RNA sequence: UCGCACACGCUUACAUCAGUAACUAAUAAUAUACUGAUAAUUAACAACCAAUAAACCAAAACAACACUAAAACGUUUAUUAAUUACAUUGUUAACCCAACACAGGAGUGCACCAAGGAAAGAUUAAAAGAAGUAAAAGGAACUCGGCAAACACAAACCCCGCCUG
RNA sequence: GACGAGCUACCCAUGAGCAGUUUAAAAGAACCAACUCAUCUAUGUGGCAAAAUAGUGAGAAGACUUGUAGGUAGAGGUGAAAA
């Protein structure tokens, strides 16, 4: 089959801006992220 | 008073298992039981405390049956002593006294004031923790002696201790003396209980 | 400039007291009966809105996926004695 | 023949008009799945809302009952307090995950038809291959083994594991 | 140094699903559709498909299946235990 079952809810809460701000490791990850260009820090 | 109980399954805080094939089983209401039994209190008043059995039920969190009590004023739950009767009437008194008068086994007396010889259950450990020993089904306790402001408890492990004497302990044997008598038959009764198969 | 009309671009018919309009997402029902009565004098009995998300369309020379902006729909229903016509 | 509705989702695919040398759907026909421009229905539908403090025991299986595994959702009383709570979003657009317009994939309610799809390029009747049908007489003579396969399952005897997994 | 339990393994919380037939009381036994598995054979072998299709076979009220919301990760987790 596949290994991938898409889903908004688990999508935006694990990989959403809000969780990135709650841990300093996601902050250094949009930190990177902004360093690099990235129009988007969350697809 | 049932309340509703949440199972860990061997899950901690953290979520980590700390407990191997704990899982898979019916759930279960916890009942309040009172493992005090020194506490009169409620009435406002140093006074005994006089009871009545109105039926006798079972537990999903113990082995042992509970018995559901009623003061008339109060209606509490406690653990089914073995030949309890419905409508039996249990008295309560924390009063000490050298007097040594025989109790029904669903009352409950402190160790002093409690005949040597008896057979006992639910006895506690200190004073006002509540009874820590024997709340399974069929087991009982032994008062051996009575040595200075202590007594000499014989627990069903064989093994002889010490209680302290101000302890609080119900006189009698706990019911359901044929739950070790069981047989399971088969892996789904124990999943359903909540055991899960232990290859470790 | 908020607020503009269509008549001719639905291809619903309802010539009696019922007017389409296009309005902003961000203004409620009530703020657009209250603003049709006073500045255009004249009476409304209904108003019902719907959104209408902005189709999309892609740009070759940059190689850039694009979205036309959003917009949103009124439909308003005046007083009897009244009927909508225009081209 | 097997599919219509509710979703989580999927971000104008869709409807109309116009044009298809070219690309786009392995071609044509054309187009629900191409370009360009222009249409995209509501609600009594689905999301979004009172704070607390007290009372009560005797599970669910169309269940008086019984059994076991000892029981999803439930109600009542009192106090405080709220306004336009005539609002805000979304649906109804077309379907989507596996690099593909991919015989493979999944949740819920009820039909099996008055719903829906046509093996939608054409010839040749070679060898050979795949699927399927039939056969004289013998009836396992095949083969590592009744594999396969049409017909059927009557009886025999062992090893291992109790068994349902 | 971090990213990973939307796959999968286990578990937590909250829901849903599993015709019919013989039967003495029996959610009790056996057979058999859905659903959950992949016994044998054949086909497929830059494929319809980087795990398939056809016939056949197992479970199918149980240690069952499944949706949604969560937890456990590499000096480990999980594992009815096969490195």
């Amino acid at each position: 089959g596949n290994e991938y079952q898409p889903s908004n809810i688990k999508r935006k809460h694990k990989h959403g801006w809000v969780r990135r701000l709650r841990t300093p490791t996601g902050v250094q990850v949009i930190l990177r992220r902004m360093h690099k260009g990235r129009k988007s820090l969350s697809h | 008073m049932p309340v509703k109980m949440r199972k860990s399954g061997g899950r901690n805080h953290t979520g980590q298992i700390q407990v191997h094939g704990i899982g898979g089983g019916h759930k279960q209401r916890y009942r309040m039981i009172d493992f005090l039994r020194f506490r009169p209190e409620h009435e406002s008043k140093p006074g005994p405390f006089e009871e009545k059995v109105i039926a006798v039920r079972y537990d999903p969190c113990r082995s042992a049956d509970i018995a559901l009590v009623a003061g008339g004023n109060r209606k509490r739950w406690i653990i089914a002593t073995e030949n309890m009767k419905a409508g039996d009437t249990v008295l309560n008194s924390d009063h000490i006294g050298r007097m040594a008068v025989a109790a029904r086994e669903g009352d409950a007396h402190p160790l002093g004031a409690l005949p040597v010889g008896t057979l006992i259950n639910n006895v506690e450990s200190e004073p006002g923790r509540g009874a820590q020993y024997i709340r399974a089904a069929g087991t009982c306790g032994v008062l051996l002696r009575k040595v200075n402001g202590t007594a000499i408890i014989q627990l069903p492990s064989k093994r002889q201790m010490q209680v302290l004497e101000t302890c609080i302990a119900t006189v009698g044997r706990v019911s359901n003396v044929d739950h070790n008598k069981r047989v399971i038959g088969k892996a789904g009764r124990n999943r359903w209980l909540g055991k899960r198969p232990n290859s470790g | 400039x908020x607020x503009x009309x269509x008549x001719x671009x639905x291809x619903x018919x309802x010539p009696e007291d019922t007017v389409q309009f296009r309005i902003p997402m961000e203004m409620t029902r009530v703020d657009l009966r209250n603003y049709l009565e006073r500045i255009y004098n004249v009476p409304v009995a209904a108003v019902r809105t719907r959104v209408q998300y902005g189709s999309n369309r892609r740009r070759d020379h940059r190689n850039i996926r694009i979205k036309k902006p959003d917009y949103k729909v009124a439909y308003v229903q005046l007083a009897l004695g009244q009927x909508x016509x225009x081209x």
